[PDB]
C-alpha cells in the first residue's frame, strides 16, 4: 500500500440503532481483544449550579454495585475474565467502556448495559464516596494544569455552565444527595443520547444482537445545551511559593462540526509543542520551540484545541520560571501572528504531515478506536473515516491557514488564567495588544 | 451593524487603519476649517476686511 | 543574497505585498496632506475648494 | 494482513517484519545494551547514549536528524531497559526510507562530537530528576543495587558524579562493543521483509559478532533504606525468582496475578488480589500493595511492592508478606490461579494490541530467546503451569534471601532481618 | 512527534499528590522499569 | 611560483615577528566565535596565550627575537576545519530555510 | 531570538524608563505634573529656539 491504499483499506466502522434510539456501533479486527463501551452525552455543562458534579458523583458509584451485582460482585467478575473497567466524564461526554477477550464481550455487554442502567446509588455508598470525592479535590488542586485549565474555562465561559468544573465545588459535594444523583441518571442517561461503540475483534451483528438484548429497556425513541458565551478576561492566582508558573492562552475557537478545525489543528502543529527532555531543542523546525530551548524560557508549552458543541478554547498552555512568562508570551502571540499574516507554504506542509501521523497513531489499539467511534458519533453524529481526515488534511495551503488563523486570533481578545508566581505575567491590555501586529 | 462593517473593512489591518485615518484627516481638514471659519465670520458678520472690502 | 531567494522568501515578498503597498498609499496620501501638493490635490474633488 | 517474517542473517542479525497495511510504519532497532553492560568506571554512559540520539552521524547533521524527521511528522524514540536499549523510528508508510537511514546512521555511524557530548551533560540531570519525581524510580534503582552485586545493581540513570564526566571515548567504546550485529534485531511493522534486509545490508556490518561479553549479575542480597520524610513510604521486598522464558518464570507470572498486579476496575477494591485482600483487613489507612515480577535473561526478581502511610508501613509489609506465605503453605484454591491465567493471558493479548507493544514484544523475543513465538503458544504455556508450580514459586519468595529497598520517613519500617 | 504525551516534563516543579486508596491504588510497582527518551518527545519511566 | 609570493606575503604581514599564527589574526565574528569554542582545551590555551604575548608585545612596540619568529611551514591552520564545519552547518540552515 | 525593545542598549533604557517600568497603580491627577513639566520644558526649548532664529 503506498498510504493512500491504506487509509482505503481501514476496516468500515458500522452503525445501527436501536427503537430506543441507542446507536450501535463497531470497527472490527481480527485481533482476539476488544474494547466495548457507552459514550453518554452528558457532562458539567449540562449540570447548573446546584447539580454541578453529580455526573462525576455518578462515574464514581459506577462500579460500587448494581441491583444485579451488589458491591464488589461486579468488579470480581471483571477481574476474573481479565477484563479493565475504565470510566471518565468532561464538560461534555461521559464514558464507561471494558477491555476484554474479544470472547467476553457478551458478558462485558451485559456488564455495561447493568452499569448504565442499574446503578444502586446506594446512601451508605454515596457518603464514602463523598469523602472520596472530596480527596480527590485537594489531589486535583496539586496538579498545576488541571487547576489552570479548570481557570481557562471559569473565565473564558463565566455564567455559563461551561465554566463549570466537572467535579463541581466542595459544597456540592457535600450536599448531593441521593436523589439528586438518580434526577440527573433518570434526565441524562437516556438510549438518545448514549452509543454503544466496540472496537476490536467484535461482530457488529453480534454486538446488535446484546445491545437488543441488554439496552432495549432503556428509554425510547427536556433540557439539554444552550449555547456559552466566550468572554476575553483574566483569572491571576499569584503564589510566589509555587516553584513554576502556568499560563494558559485561548481565544475563541470552533465547535466540533466546524471544518475550520482542520487548518487550525494544522496550525497548531506548526507552533508545536515542547519539553526540556526533548532530544532536538534549538534544532526544532517550530520557532517557540526552538527559542525555548535555546534560552531555556520555559519547562514546557502544549497548543490545544478544545471543541464543545458550539465553541472552543483555540490556546496555548506554558509552564515556565517567574522571570520568563513576559518573554514565553511574546514569542507565542508573535508566533501567532506570524502564522495569521505569513503562513508559508513549506511549515503548512510540514504541518499537515504532523496532523496525518498524530491522527494515525493516536489511532492505535482498540481503545482509542473505541473512544474514537463513542465520541464521534456524539460529537458528529457519524465516524469520520481516516481518508476524508486526509482529504481535508489535503486541501489546506498557507492561503487556507492564514485566512482561518485571521479569523480566530488576529486582533481577538483572548481568556488567560495565570497560577504560581505571575508577576512578570504581562497585563491583559499588553496581552491584548499583542493580539494584533501594527507592522500589518 | 455599520460599526462591524467599518471594523472588518477598515480597521482590522493597521496599514489600512491608517490609510482610513489619513484620508480622513485631508477631509477633516477641509469640513472643519470650513466649517470653522463660516462660524467666525457670522459671528463677525460685516466687521472683517472680505465683507467691506467691496466698497474700496 | 544567498542566505536569502528561494520559494520561501519570494512567498514572503507576496505575503507582504498588499502591506507593503498599503503602507505606500498611506504615506503617499500623508505626505500629499501636510505638505499641500496641489500638483495632486488638484484633482480630489471637494479638497479642491481650499484653493 | 500476512504473517510475520522472521529471518536471522548470517551476520547473527535478526530481521522480522510484519506487513499489516496500517497507513503508519514502526521500525524498531533493538539491541543487548543496557546498563547492564556497564562496569564501575563507565557508569551513565549508556544513558547519556539513550539521550544521545538526534546528535550528529557521519550521514547527517543534528539539525538534519531533527528537521528531516519533522518534516514528515516523524517520531524517533529511544527506550531502555537494564537489558536492551530500542530505537524506535515511527511515521507514515510513505516516509519509512527517510527514517530508516536516520536510524541506521544515529546506530552505525555516531560522530559523538566532544563540544555536543559535553552540551548533552545537563539533560542527564534535567533526565533523571524528571525521573526521580516519581518515588518509585529511585526505590527500584535501589532495590537493584540492593539484590545484585555487578550488573543489575547499575542504575538505567547516571550517578550524580558521573554527570558532567562521562566522555566521547566511553560512548564510542560502548557502541563499538555493545552495537553489534549478533546483538541487534531489526524489527518492522508495516514494511515488507525485502525492504528491511536491504536495510540491514546498507549498514549494520560492524563486528557480526558478539560484542563485549557482559558478566552474570550476582544475588547480593542487601538492604537500602532512604529516609527522606516523603508522606508516604514506598518499599520492595523481593527475593531471586527465575529467568525470563523457563517453567519458573511462568509459574512466576501466575504468582504475581494470584497475589494482585495492578488494579482491573477503576476506583475499585482489588477484589481478587489477594495481598490486597490481607492488607485491606487490618490497614484502614490509604494504600497500595501489588506483587513485583522483573525477569531477565540470567535472573529475575520476584516479591512485593508497598506503598502505605509512614506509620502503618510495618503493618502493610507484614500482612502482605504473611499472604505470601500463607500461598507458600499450600493455601491456593483452583479457581484464583484459574482468575489469574485469565488475567496473566488477557493482560499479555492486550499488551501487543498496539503497534508499540507488538514491536516491543517481537523485539524482546528476538533479542532474548532469537526466535518468534505466536501468542496462542505464549497462552498453552500459561495454561500449562499447574498449581503446585505456583504453590513452588511462592515458597522459593518465601524461603529465598530477601532484598530491600524503603524511601520515606521509615521510623516505623522494618529491616529484612525483622 | 506529532501528538503531544500523555504528560509534559517540568522539572523543579512538584507533580502531584495521592490523599486517597483510590489515588493510591495503581501506584505501587510490579514490573522493572524502562525509560524512555525522544526527539520531539517527552521523556517517561515506566514501572 | 606561487609559494615564493605566498611565504613573501607571510613574512611581509610580519603577525611572525609576534609570535602568532595565521588563525590567531582572523577576525572574530560569529562563525569563528563558535569554531573558537569548539577548539580542544590544550589548542584554546595555546591560542589565549600567543594572543596575550602578542598584544604585550604590540604594547611595547615591541617583536621577538627572528628565532622565536613563526616559520611559513610550521603555521599550523588549527582552527580551519572547526570554522569550516561551523560554516557547513550555517549555510545548511540557510538551504533548509530557503 | 530576542525582543529588541528589551535586548537593544538604547531601547532597554528606553523601556525600562516608559514601557515596561513598574508603575503604582493608584497615583492621582497629581502624578501626572511630571510629565507635564517634561513636556513645558520641551515646548520652551521648541519655541525659544524658533525665537532665537530672530531675536
Ligand atoms: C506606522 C505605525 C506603527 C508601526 O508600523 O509600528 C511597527 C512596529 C511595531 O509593530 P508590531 O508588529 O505591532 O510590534 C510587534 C513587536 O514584536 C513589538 O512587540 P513588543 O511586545 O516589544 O512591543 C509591543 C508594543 C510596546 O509598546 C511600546 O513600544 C510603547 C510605545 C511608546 C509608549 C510611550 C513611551 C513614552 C513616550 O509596541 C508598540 O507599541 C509599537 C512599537 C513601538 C512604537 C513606539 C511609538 C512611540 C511614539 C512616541 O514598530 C516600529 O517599527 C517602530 C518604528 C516605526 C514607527 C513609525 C515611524
Ligand atoms: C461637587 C462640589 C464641587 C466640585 C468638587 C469640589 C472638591 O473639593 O472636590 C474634591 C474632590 C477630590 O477629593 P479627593 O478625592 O480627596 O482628592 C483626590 C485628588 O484630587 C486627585 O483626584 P483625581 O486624580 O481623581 O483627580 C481630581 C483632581 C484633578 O486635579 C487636576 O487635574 C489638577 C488640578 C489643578 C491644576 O482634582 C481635584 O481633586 C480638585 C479639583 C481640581 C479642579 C476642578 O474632587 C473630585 O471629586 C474630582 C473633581 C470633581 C469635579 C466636579
Ligand atoms: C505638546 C505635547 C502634548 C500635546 C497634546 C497631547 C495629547 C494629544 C495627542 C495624543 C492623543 C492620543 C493618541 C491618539 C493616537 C493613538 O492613540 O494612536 C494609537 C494607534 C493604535 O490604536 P489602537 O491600539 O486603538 O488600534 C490599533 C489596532 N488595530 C489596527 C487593530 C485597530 O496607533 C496606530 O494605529 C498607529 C498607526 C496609524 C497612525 C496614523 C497613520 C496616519 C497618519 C496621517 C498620515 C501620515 C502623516
Ligand atoms: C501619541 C502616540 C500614541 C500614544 C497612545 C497609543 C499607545 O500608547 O500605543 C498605540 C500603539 C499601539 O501599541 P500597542 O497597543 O502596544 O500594540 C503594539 C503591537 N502589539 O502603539 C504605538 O506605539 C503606536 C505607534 C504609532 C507611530
Ligand atoms: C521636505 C519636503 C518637501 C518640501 C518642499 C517645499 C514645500 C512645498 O513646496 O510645499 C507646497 C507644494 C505644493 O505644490 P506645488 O509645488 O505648488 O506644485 C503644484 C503644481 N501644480 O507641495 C510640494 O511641492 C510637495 C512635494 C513633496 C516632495 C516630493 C515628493
Ligand atoms: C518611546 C518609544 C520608543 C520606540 C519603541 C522601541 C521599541 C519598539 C520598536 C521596535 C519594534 O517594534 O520592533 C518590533 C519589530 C521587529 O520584529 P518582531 O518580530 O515584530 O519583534 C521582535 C523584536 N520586538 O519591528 C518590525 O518588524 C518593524 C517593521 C517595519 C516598520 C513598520
Ligand atoms: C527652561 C525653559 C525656558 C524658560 C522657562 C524660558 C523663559 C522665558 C521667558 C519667561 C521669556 C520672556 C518671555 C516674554 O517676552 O514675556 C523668555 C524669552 C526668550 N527665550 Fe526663553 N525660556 C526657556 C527656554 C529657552 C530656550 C532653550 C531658548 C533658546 C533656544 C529660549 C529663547 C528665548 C528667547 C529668544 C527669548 C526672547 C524672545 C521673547 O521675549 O519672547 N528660551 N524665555
Amino acid at each position: 500500500a503506498t498510504y493512500a491504499q491504506a487509509l482505503q483499506s481501514v476496516p468500515e466502522t458500522q452503525v445501527s440503532q436501536l427503537d430506543n434510539g441507542l446507536r450501535v456501533a463497531s470497527e472490527q479486527s481480527s485481533q482476539p481483544t476488544c474494547t466495548v463501551g457507552v459514550w453518554i452525552d452528558a457532562g458539567s455543562r449540562y449540570e447548573n449550579e446546584k447539580n454541578n458534579g453529580a455526573g462525576y458523583f455518578v462515574e464514581h458509584l459506577a462500579f460500587k454495585g448494581t441491583k444485579n451485582r451488589p458491591g464488589s460482585a461486579l468488579e470480581k467478575e471483571v477481574e476474573s475474565m481479565g477484563a479493565h473497567l475504565n470510566a471518565y466524564s468532561t464538560r461534555e461526554h461521559t464514558a464507561y467502556y471494558i477491555k476484554a477477550l474479544s470472547k467476553d464481550l457478551p458478558k462485558a455487554v451485559e456488564l455495561l448495559a447493568d452499569i448504565v442502567q442499574n446503578c444502586s446509588l446506594e446512601d451508605s455508598q454515596i457518603e464514602k464516596e463523598r469523602d472520596v470525592i472530596l480527596q480527590e479535590l485537594q489531589e486535583n488542586d496539586s496538579s498545576m494544569r488541571d487547576v489552570v485549565f479548570d481557570y481557562l474555562h471559569a473565565t473564558a465561559f463565566q455564567g455559563t455552565p461551561l465554566a463549570q468544573s466537572v467535579e463541581g465545588p466542595s459544597e456540592n459535594v457535600r450536599k448531593l444527595s441521593r436523589a439528586d444523583l438518580t434526577e440527573y441518571v433518570s434526565q441524562h442517561y437516556k438510549a438518545p443520547r448514549m452509543v454503544l461503540a466496540a472496537a476490536g475483534g467484535v461482530e457488529h451483528r453480534q454486538l446488535l444482537d446484546l445491545a437488543q438484548k441488554h439496552f432495549s429497556s432503556l428509554s425510547g425513541t427536556v433540557p439539554a445545551f444552550t449555547p456559552c458565551r466566550f468572554t476575553g478576561s483574566e483569572i491571576r492566582h499569584r503564589d510566589d511559593a509555587l516553584p513554576l508558573a502556568h499560563v494558559a492562552i485561548a481565544v475563541e475557537g470552533p465547535g466540533w462540526a466546524n471544518p475550520d478545525n482542520v487548518p487550525l489543528q494544522v496550525a497548531n502543529a506548526i507552533i508545536g509543542h515542547y519539553d526540556s527532555t526533548y532530544g532536538g531543542g534549538t534544532h526544532m523546525s517550530s520557532t517557540l520551540a526552538s527559542v525555548a530551548a535555546t534560552r531555556k524560557l520555559c519547562q514546557s508549552f502544549q497548543t490545544f484545541n478544545i471543541c464543545y458543541a458550539e465553541t472552543g478554547l483555540l490556546g496555548a498552555h506554558f509552564v515556565c520560571d517567574n522571570m520568563s512568562i513576559d518573554d514565553m508570551m511574546f514569542f507565542l502571540q508573535g508566533q501567532w501572528m506570524r502564522l495569521c499574516t505569513s503562513a508559508t507554504e513549506s511549515e503548512v506542509v510540514r504541518g499537515k504531515n504532523i496532523l496525518r501521523n498524530a491522527l494515525v497513531s493516536h489511532l492505535d489499539g482498540t481503545t482509542p478506536v473505541c473512544e474514537d467511534i463513542g465520541r464521534s458519533l456524539l460529537t458528529y453524529g457519524r465516524r469520520i473515516p481516516l481518508a476524508e481526515w486526509e482529504s481535508r488534511i489535503a486541501e489546506v495551503d498557507a492561503s487556507v491557514v492564514r485566512e482561518v488563523c485571521s479569523k480566530y486570533f488576529y486582533d481577538q481578545c483572548p481568556a488567560v488564567a495565570g497560577l504560581g508566581p505571575i508577576e512578570q505575567l504581562p497585563d491583559y491590555n499588553r496581552i491584548r495588544s499583542g493580539m494584533f501586529w501594527l507592522r500589518f | 451593524t455599520l460599526t462591524a462593517r467599518l471594523y472588518s473593512l477598515l480597521f482590522r489591518r493597521t496599514s489600512t487603519f491608517a490609510l482610513t485615518i489619513a484620508v480622513g484627516a485631508l477631509f477633516f481638514e477641509r469640513a472643519f476649517d470650513q466649517g470653522a471659519d463660516a462660524i467666525y465670520e457670522h459671528i463677525n458678520q460685516g466687521k472683517l476686511w472680505k465683507h467691506i472690502k467691496h466698497k474700496y | 543574497l544567498s542566505r536569502f531567494l528561494g520559494p520561501r522568501y519570494r512567498e514572503l515578498a507576496r505575503n507582504w505585498i498588499p502591506t507593503a503597498s498599503m503602507w505606500g498609499a498611506v504615506g503617499a496620501v500623508g505626505l500629499v496632506w501636510a505638505t499641500d501638493w496641489r500638483l495632486i490635490l488638484d484633482w480630489v474633488p471637494y479638497i479642491n475648494g481650499k484653493f | 494482513p500476512q504473517d510475520l517474517e522472521f529471518t536471522r542473517l548470517p551476520n547473527g542479525l535478526v530481521i522480522a517484519s510484519l506487513e499489516n497495511y496500517a497507513p503508519a510504519s514502526r521500525i524498531g532497532l533493538f539491541i543487548k545494551a543496557g546498563s547492564r553492560y556497564e562496569d564501575s568506571n563507565n557508569l551513565g554512559t549508556s544513558h547519556l547514549l539513550r539521550l544521545a540520539s538526534s546528535l550528529t552521524t557521519k550521514g547527517a547533521s543534528s539539525f538534519k536528524i531533527t528537521r528531516g524527521i519533522e518534516a514528515v511528522g516523524g517520531k524517533l524514540s529511544v527506550t531502555s531497559t537494564r537489558e536492551s536499549m530500542a530505537y524506535t523510528v515511527e511515521c507514515l508508510r510513505d516516509d519509512i526510507e527517510i527514517l530508516m537511514e536516520f536510524l541506521l546512521n544515529v546506530t552505525a555511524a555516531p560522530e559523538f562530537r566532544r563540544w555536543e557530548v559535553a552540551a548533552l551533560q545537563s539533560q542527564l540531570r534535567i533526565d533523571k530528576a524528571v525521573a526521580f519525581q516519581n518515588p518509585q524510580a529511585q526505590v527500584l534503582e535501589n532495590l537493584h543495587a540492593a539484590a545484585y552485586r555487578n550488573a543489575l545493581a547499575n542504575s538505567l540513570y547516571c550517578p550524580d558524579y558521573r554527570i558532567g564526566k562521562v566522555t566521547p571515548d566511553q560512548l564510542h567504546y560502548y557502541v563499538q562493543n555493545h552495537f553489534t550485529s549478533a546483538r541487534m534485531a531489526l524489527i518492522g511493522l508495516g514494511v515488507s521483509h525485502p525492504v528491511l534486509k536491504q536495510v540491514a545490508e546498507r549498514f549494520l556490518n560492524m563486528r557480526g559478532g558478539l560484542g563485549l561479553s557482559g558478566a552474570k549479575a550476582k544475588y547480593r542480597g542487601g538492604e537500602i533504606r532512604d529516609q527522606n520524610g516523603d508522606s508516604l513510604v514506598h518499599a520492595a521486598l523481593v527475593a531471586e525468582s527465575a529467568a525470563t522464558g523457563s517453567a519458573e518464570a511462568n509459574a512466576f507470572s501466575v504468582l504475581q496475578h494470584v497475589l494482585g498486579a495492578g488494579p482491573h476496575v477503576k476506583r475499585g477494591s482489588n477484589a481478587t488480589s489477594s495481598l490486597y485482600q490481607a492488607v485491606a483487613k487490618g490497614v484502614h489507612q490509604p494504600f497500595d500493595v501489588s506483587a513485583f515480577n522483573a525477569s531477565y535473561s540470567d535472573s529475575g526478581l520476584f516479591g512485593i511492592y508497598t506503598i502505605s502511610q509512614a506509620a502503618s508501613a510495618g503493618d502493610v509489609i507484614k500482612s502482605a508478606y504473611d499472604q505470601v506465605k500463607t500461598i507458600a503453605q499450600g493455601n491456593l484454591s483452583n479457581t484464583d490461579v484459574q482468575a489469574a491465567k485469565n488475567k496473566l493471558k488477557a493482560g499479555y493479548l492486550m499488551s501487543v494490541e498496539s503497534s508499540e507493544g507488538f514491536l516491543d514484544e517481537v523485539g524482546s523475543q528476538a533479542l532474548v530467546a532469537g526466535s518468534y513465538v505466536q501468542p496462542s503458544t505464549v497462552l498453552q504455556q500459561i495454561d500449562s503451569v499447574a498449581d503446585a508450580d505456583v504453590i513452588n514459586a511462592a515458597k522459593k519468595f518465601v524461603s529465598g534471601r530477601k532484598s530491600m529497598a524503603a524511601s520515606g520517613n521509615l521510623g516505623h519500617t522494618p529491616f529484612v532481618d525483622e | 512527534a506529532a501528538l503531544p504525551a500523555t504528560s509534559e516534563s517540568p522539572v523543579l516543579d512538584a507533580k502531584r499528590s495521592f490523599l486517597c486508596r483510590e489515588s493510591l491504588s495503581g501506584q505501587a510497582a510490579g514490573r522493572p522499569l524502562v525509560a524512555s527518551v525522544g526527539l520531539n518527545v517527552p521523556a517517561s519511566v515506566r514501572y | 611560483w606561487l609559494e615564493g609570493i605566498r611565504k613573501w606575503y607571510y613574512n611581509a604581514a610580519g603577525f611572525n615577528k609576534l609570535g602568532l599564527m595565521r588563525d590567531d589574526t582572523i577576525y572574530e565574528d560569529d562563525d569563528v566565535k563558535e569554531a573558537i569554542r569548539r577548539l580542544p582545551e590544550n589548542l584554546y590555551n595555546d591560542r589565549v596565550f600567543r594572543i596575550k604575548r602578542a598584544l604585550d608585545l604590540t604594547m611595547r612596540q615591541q617583536i621577538l627575537p627572528k628565532e622565536q619568529w613563526t616559520k611559513y611551514e610550521e603555521d599550523k591552520f588549527y582552527l580551519e576545519p572547526y570554522l569550516k564545519e561551523v560554516i557547513r552547518e550555517r549555510k545548511e540552515r540557510e538551504e533548509w530555510a530557503k | 531570538m530576542t525582543n529588541i525593545r528589551k535586548s537593544h542598549p538604547l531601547m532597554k533604557i528606553i523601556n525600562n524608563a516608559f514601557i515596561d517600568l513598574p508603575a503604582p497603580s493608584n497615583i492621582s491627577s497629581w502624578w501626572n505634573f511630571g510629565s507635564l513639566l517634561g513636556i513645558c520644558l520641551i515646548l520652551q526649548i521648541l519655541t525659544g529656539l524658533f525665537l532665537a532664529m530672530h531675536y
